[PDB]
RNA sequence: AAUGGGUCAGCGACUUAUAUUCAGUGGCAAGCUUAACCGUAUAGGGUAGGCGUAGCGAAAGCGAGUCUUAAUAGGGCGUU
RNA sequence: AACCCACUCCCGUUGAAAAGGUAGGGGAUGACUUGUGGAUCGGAGUGAAAGGCUAAUCAAGCUCGGAGAUAGCUGGUUCUC
RNA sequence: UUAAAAACACAGCACUCUGCAAACACGAAAGUGGACGUAUAGGGUGUGACGCCUGCCCGGUGCCGGAAGGUUAAUUGAUGG
RNA sequence: UCGCUGUGAAGAUGCAGUGUAUCCGCGGCUAGACGGAAAGACCCCGUGAACCUUUACUGUAGCUUUGCACUGGACUUUGA
RNA sequence: CAUGCUUGAGGUUCUAACUCUGGUCCGUAAUCCGGAUCGAGGACAGUGUAUGGUGGGCAGUUUGACUGGGGCGGUCUCCUCCUAAAGAGUAACGGAGGAGUACGAAGGUGCGCUCAGACCGGUCGGAAAUCGGUCGCAGAGUAUAAAGGCAAAAGCGCGCUUGACUGCGAGACAGACACGUCGAGCAGGUACGAAAGUAGGUCUUAGUGAUCCGGUGGUUCUGUAUGGAAGGGCCAUCGCU
């Protein structure tokens, strides 16, 4: 056997789901690459982390050309 | 391998930065502009010995 | 402090600071304790006539706490700015 | 007889009215490869964790 | 079909000292309490000392504030 | 042959015996056997050498102290709701 | 006190050390054995009557000899800070 | 204080089903009572123990080099 | 450079220290021991102390764990995919691959542009170089494995440059602890751009090692009678297959 290796799990994924109340600075999605793109009121980190710049409600809409998926914040 | 150096400000203050470089490929001394907290201006820094 | 062989906290973190031997001759006194000396003179030896300070104390400072009871005069004892007004307001002369 | 406090515990944890202070690790050497933000945030002093107070106090003979 | 005990009677294993933390129950109370020692000897005296009434800082120091900092900006710890 | 020894078989193995007995066996003027007295010893003695012997105890005697060594290991831990 | 043997000893052989207050051993030391001996003697090591013999390798590790050169301790203390 | 076939800490005098069998000795034989004896010696484990080895680590007796002391006079070569 | 003054080093010699397990006298009736005297050696030997070498002769100890029993073999920290059951997490001596770096530009910014490949024509190259045209839309590329991304291209070129800045930091994610990850905004100074603006390294996830100890640069701290210093503290940094 010449196989026994693996790496620690990074705990990626959606942290806040749709309809939830966000506060500014909260982390929304942890990603490799941009599987979700930043919408209104959402910024992108230097490792493709989606966080919140304003307060409100998570939206999770897909729109526009290229058929992307957008995470935005709307008024509660 | 990259070897550590020090960048010391042109101002008389003893403040310095630290980094590394490729001594084999780039032999000329690094002459960079950086911010000096002690005098609170952007001045010229020059390479020295990390040791 | 044992943890099963893992490096314990008292050896995992750095030591820091030094112990000031200058502060071992120091004492602090509230303004609410000033109305307990015998009569109208708050001095180093008079604070030792009660049990306000130990016999090994040489420097005393007064901070602001509580209220001053009467009009006392301080003989070579320091005070803060809040206690300077409190002592002075109740006729308490300050000198030396 | 009298309890003897651990010598090395008293040099690393200082008692205050807000608990026990201590410094941070990973700040002794190998500091060029670290980020300035990472080194700036390891600079102050902080309070002991709720899970370490019991085992540290017992080393300092405080409980 | 793993251990131990043939049976009876007697003996046979969480104690003590000194330091300390938490709880219950009391005495005093911004104060409480004495140790050696003296003693008309479980009384009375002896308050040297210990804890509390103020914190922040590695420290000098300043103090209801203090530390970091160029910063009465932020932030940590503290205060009715 | 006496004396010293211990090669084989059987018996005995709770033995007559904590190493024997009956039958056979080896040396038997020598590097022999033996009495009495004396010398060497515990990391030490002595050894024609088997790690053998040093009071039925030996890859370090016995005895009294350090000492109730230490035991993350077995065993045990006593009346009632 | 489960092994008596092909094991140990042996006469014979070789190497090596030792010039005497000998090498060597037991003793903090004094001293004692070697030995009231003196290289045809004494200690250590291996082989093991007798017969015929005992071949090649000095690179490794030991021992013996050499002292030019290189490194090298306590000690001393120029010079600088 | 029975046999068998099953079940079951997995090889049953004692459990299930079933078959056999009046109560108790004495002389014999050893198939079972995982029969008695010795807290398995083999194997593994313990941050266990002894004793042995070596170019394991760290020391050390002994042996050996030089400086200083006990320790002096003269001549000669040679250096500063 | 004869010459005088001291010292370093070697050689020879002398006697007077020291040595004699050499002779003869005495204590004494004595192979010990002393003292006296002859003889030999002689500042050597030997002993004390400081120091280098050798030294299993002797001693106190160490010599890992996992493991379909132990040994032998293999592994031990980090990253990517599957196992993993459509939130996170999830084991085996399960199935497959990488890391222990690189870059002063391969970073920042303003401006500009799109690939691989196929076919047709064209001087030697000829299946495949450089050239022109048509088709194509990502089958290319990304410093480096794999996964997830990439048109405001995160891919390629050029000008200017040092934000690969200093003090912080609302709020979160992860989490036994120690560590780890993201970050709008504020204050100082900057770089590109006409400006809105963007910049607290690189498309993201590996490229790493606590404390102690010791060194180097600063310092409004301390500094055992006092004034200094030594030493200590604080801040920045260096030394661990
Ligand atoms: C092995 O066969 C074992 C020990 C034998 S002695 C090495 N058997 C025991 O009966
Ligand atoms: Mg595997
Ligand atoms: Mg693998
Ligand atoms: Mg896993
Ligand atoms: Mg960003
Ligand atoms: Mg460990
Ligand atoms: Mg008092
Ligand atoms: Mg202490
Ligand atoms: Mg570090
Ligand atoms: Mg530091
Ligand atoms: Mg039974
Ligand atoms: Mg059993
Ligand atoms: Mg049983
Ligand atoms: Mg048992
Ligand atoms: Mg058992
Ligand atoms: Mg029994
Ligand atoms: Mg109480
Ligand atoms: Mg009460
Ligand atoms: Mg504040
Ligand atoms: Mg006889
Ligand atoms: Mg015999
Ligand atoms: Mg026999
Ligand atoms: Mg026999
Ligand atoms: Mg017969
Ligand atoms: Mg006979
Ligand atoms: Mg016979
Ligand atoms: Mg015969
Ligand atoms: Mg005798
Ligand atoms: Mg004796
Ligand atoms: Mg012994
Ligand atoms: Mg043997
Ligand atoms: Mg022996
Ligand atoms: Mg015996
Ligand atoms: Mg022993
Ligand atoms: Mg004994
Ligand atoms: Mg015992
Ligand atoms: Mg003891
Ligand atoms: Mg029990
Ligand atoms: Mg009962
Ligand atoms: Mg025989
Ligand atoms: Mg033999
Ligand atoms: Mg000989
Ligand atoms: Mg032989
Ligand atoms: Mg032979
Ligand atoms: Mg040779
Ligand atoms: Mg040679
Ligand atoms: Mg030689
Ligand atoms: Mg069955
Ligand atoms: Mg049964
Ligand atoms: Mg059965
Ligand atoms: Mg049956
Ligand atoms: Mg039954
Ligand atoms: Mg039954
Ligand atoms: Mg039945
Ligand atoms: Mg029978
Ligand atoms: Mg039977
Ligand atoms: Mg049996
Ligand atoms: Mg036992
Ligand atoms: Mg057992
Ligand atoms: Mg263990
Ligand atoms: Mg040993
Ligand atoms: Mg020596
Ligand atoms: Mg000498
Ligand atoms: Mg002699
Ligand atoms: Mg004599
Ligand atoms: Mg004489
Ligand atoms: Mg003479
Ligand atoms: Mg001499
Ligand atoms: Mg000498
Ligand atoms: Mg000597
Ligand atoms: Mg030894
Ligand atoms: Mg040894
Ligand atoms: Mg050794
Ligand atoms: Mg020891
Ligand atoms: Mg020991
Ligand atoms: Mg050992
Ligand atoms: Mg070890
Ligand atoms: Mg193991
Ligand atoms: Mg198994
Ligand atoms: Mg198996
Ligand atoms: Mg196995
Ligand atoms: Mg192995
Ligand atoms: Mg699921
Ligand atoms: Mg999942
Ligand atoms: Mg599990
Ligand atoms: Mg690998
Ligand atoms: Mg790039
Ligand atoms: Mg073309
Ligand atoms: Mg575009
Ligand atoms: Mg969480
Ligand atoms: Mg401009
Ligand atoms: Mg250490
Ligand atoms: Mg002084
Ligand atoms: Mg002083
Ligand atoms: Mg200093």
């Amino acid at each position: 056997t010449r196989n026994g290796r693996d790496s620690e799990s990074k705990r990626l994924g959606v942290k806040l789901f749709g309809g939830q109340a966000v506060k500014a600075g909260n982390i929304l999605v942890r990603q490799r690459g941009t599987k979700f793109h930043a919408g209104y009121g959402v910024g992108l980190g230097k490792d493709h982390t989606l966080f919140a710049k304003v307060d409100g409600v998570v939206k999770f809409e897909t729109k526009g050309a290229f058929g992307r998926k957008y995470v935005s914040i709307v008024a509660a | 391998m990259r070897e550590l150096i020090r960048l010391v400000s042109s101002a008389g203050t003893g403040h310095f930065y630290t980094t590394d470089k490729n001594k084999r490929t780039k032999p000329e001394k690094i002459e960079i502009k950086k911010y000096d907290p002690v005098v609170r201006q952007h001045v010229i820094y020059k390479e020295a010995k990390i040791k | 402090g044992f943890e099963g062989g893992q490096q314990p906290l008292h050896r995992r973190l750095p030591k820091f600071g030094f112990v000031s031997l200058k502060a071992m001759d120091r004492a602090e006194v509230r303004t609410s304790e000033l109305a307990k000396v015998e009569g109208d003179v708050v001095s180093l030896q008079t604070l030792k006539d009660a049990n306000l300070i130990n016999q090994h104390v040489q420097r005393v400072k007064v901070m602001l706490s509580g209220e001053v009871g009467r009009a006392v005069t301080l003989k070579g004892i320091a005070a803060t700015k809040g206690a300077r007004a409190a002592i002075e307001a109740a006729g308490g002369k300050f000198e030396d | 007889p009298k309890m003897k406090t651990k010598s090395g515990a008293a040099k690393r944890f200082k008692k205050t009215a807000g608990g026990l202070k201590h410094k941070h690790a990973f700040k002794s050497h190998i500091l060029t490869k670290m980020t300035t933000k990472r080194k700036r945030q390891l600079r102050g002093t902080s309070m002991l964790n709720k899970s370490d107070v019991a085992r540290v106090e017992r080393s300092l003979r405080l409980r």
